[PDB]
């Protein structure tokens, strides 16, 4: 299955449309749609390519034809901020799900506040280093991060940068960790991190 | 109304075999398909197979056929899935689900199959690692700790296995400005994470900071001070 | 531009999520010709 756009990030209160599309491998009535918040079991929103399940708000609406189909959300709420899946019957043998379009609906717009952390006495006496660079209070998650000593260390195979965390501050946050030997903290005379955001 | 109730989570080596369970309650088990669905962390949903509990006939996605097998038991009101020849890529959720409403009880009338009710999603973790407690190390920004720098003090929690690690601040009495970044599985085969207090030493509640970390599998406890 | 004619200046079309819209048809873009003596 194709599902688009890969994320849908419009303001609350609007009308917003997800699409679900296929080859001729599938049959026209058996489309359905599902909501999943982080870590939850999915919840059935739409079946029959157009019918709401019982206990789903009248502001959701499915429609389509042939192999081009859609779910329009209307009067959007923060409760809609979730991954949304279509699915369709593979004509008779098999069950097929869509991409999981993240409904990343508009919260704020902001560039990151940033904090930068060299190695520390317990970490170094344990025979290790890990340099840390922290980003927070931003939206969208438009972030890019680069490590330097003070030229470059972003080429290091031991560098990491975890997926972004959304917050009650209506904004994303993320961390990069540059794990290293204690001999790198002996080698490099300074450590630094640089950030690109909003484009 | 309808209840699907799975097994608790599992941890395995590559090449192993695991069995998952899904009890049924609130409905007549015989009348319905039971389906099994994968989800790797941050990936989409993926159907693996189904069983008819009324006689034991079964269907699979050919992508998972021969690794997976599914079975049912009308004496225990329970469906089960076995996954064999495990790999690190099998580190995922495995839900049970109805795609089934002989009557779509509390949901509709007609079912269109359409995945109506779901179990809580049993985790399987696959790694070469074995049970180990975390290291915890303190973090303060810039070259040595500083007065304004007290506003972002933290810890790095490193190389623990399996999950869960649990974290709190100043013996569980500090929650103002507490933040945690997502855990990641390292190339070692063991997890790591980071956490911070996003508020400076302007108060008796922030004059000092403590990363209280407990790893359930090891029974490990750490009360790491940040300065 | 008029797509499907309904009457009394109304036309209808399939347009932007695409739906059937109904609108008063446009006769053409307006142009104030740059005339002077």
């Amino acid at each position: 299955l194709t599902q688009s756009p890969g994320t849908l990030s419009l303001s609350p209160g609007e009308r917003a449309t997800l699409s679900c599309r296929a080859s001729q491998s599938v049959s026209s009535s058996y489309l359905a749609w599902y909501q999943q918040k982080p870590g939850q079991a999915p919840r059935l929103l739409i079946y029959g390519a157009s019918s709401r399940a019982t206990g789903i708000p009248d502001r959701f609406s499915g429609s389509g034809s042939g192999t081009d189909f859609t779910l329009t959300i209307s009067r959007l709420e923060p409760e809609d901020f979730a991954v949304y899946y279509c699915q369709q019957y593979g004509s008779s043998p098999t069950w097929t799900f869509g991409q999981g379009t993240k409904v990343e609906i508009k919260r704020t717009v902001a560039a990151p506040s940033v904090f930068i952390f060299p190695p520390s006495d317990e970490q170094l006496k344990s025979g290790t280093a890990s340099v840390v660079c922290l980003l927070n209070n931003f939206y969208p998650r438009e972030a890019k991060v680069q490590w330097k000593v003070d030229n470059a260390l972003q080429s290091g195979n031991s560098q990491e940068s975890v997926t972004e965390q959304d917050s009650k501050d209506s904004t994303y946050s993320l961390s990069s960790t540059l794990t290293l030997s204690k001999a790198d903290y002996e080698k490099h005379k300074v450590y630094a991190c640089e950030v690109t955001h909003q484009g | 109304e309808v209840q699907l109730v799975e097994s608790g989570a599992e941890v395995k080596k590559p090449g192993a075999t695991v069995k998952i369970s899904c009890k049924v309650s609130g409905y007549t088990f015989t009348d319905y398909y039971m389906h099994w669905v994968q989800q790797a962390p941050g990936k989409g949903l993926e159907w693996m197979g189904l069983v008819d509990p009324e006689d034991g006939e079964t269907i699979y996605a050919e992508k998972f056929q021969g690794r997976v097998t599914i079975t049912a038991d009308t004496s225990t009101d329970t469906a089960y899935m076995e996954l064999s020849s495990l790999r690190s890529e099998d580190t995922a959720v495995y839900y049970c689900a109805t795609s089934s409403g002989p009557s779509r009880l509390c949901g509709g009338g007609s079912c269109y199959h359409s995945f109506d009710y779901w179990g809580q999603g049993t985790l399987v973790t696959v790694s070469s690692a074995s049970t180990k407690g975390p290291s915890v190390f303190p973090l303060a920004p810039s070259s040595k700790s500083t007065s304004g720098g007290t506003a972002a003090l933290g810890c790095l929690v490193k190389d623990y296995f399996p999950e869960p690690v649990t974290v709190s601040w100043n013996s569980g009495a500090l929650t103002s400005g507490v933040h945690t970044f997502p855990a990641v599985l390292q190339s070692s085969g063991l997890y790591s994470l980071s956490s911070v207090v996003t508020v400076p030493s302007s108060s008796l509640g922030t004059q000092t900071y403590i990363c209280n970390v407990n790893h359930k599998p090891s029974n490990t406890k750490v009360d790491k001070k940040v300065e | 531009e008029c797509d499907i004619p309904i009457g009394a200046g109304i036309c209808a079309s399939y347009q932007t999520s695409q739906s059937i819209i109904a609108y008063t048809m446009s006769l053409g873009a307006e142009n104030s010709v740059a005339y002077s003596n």
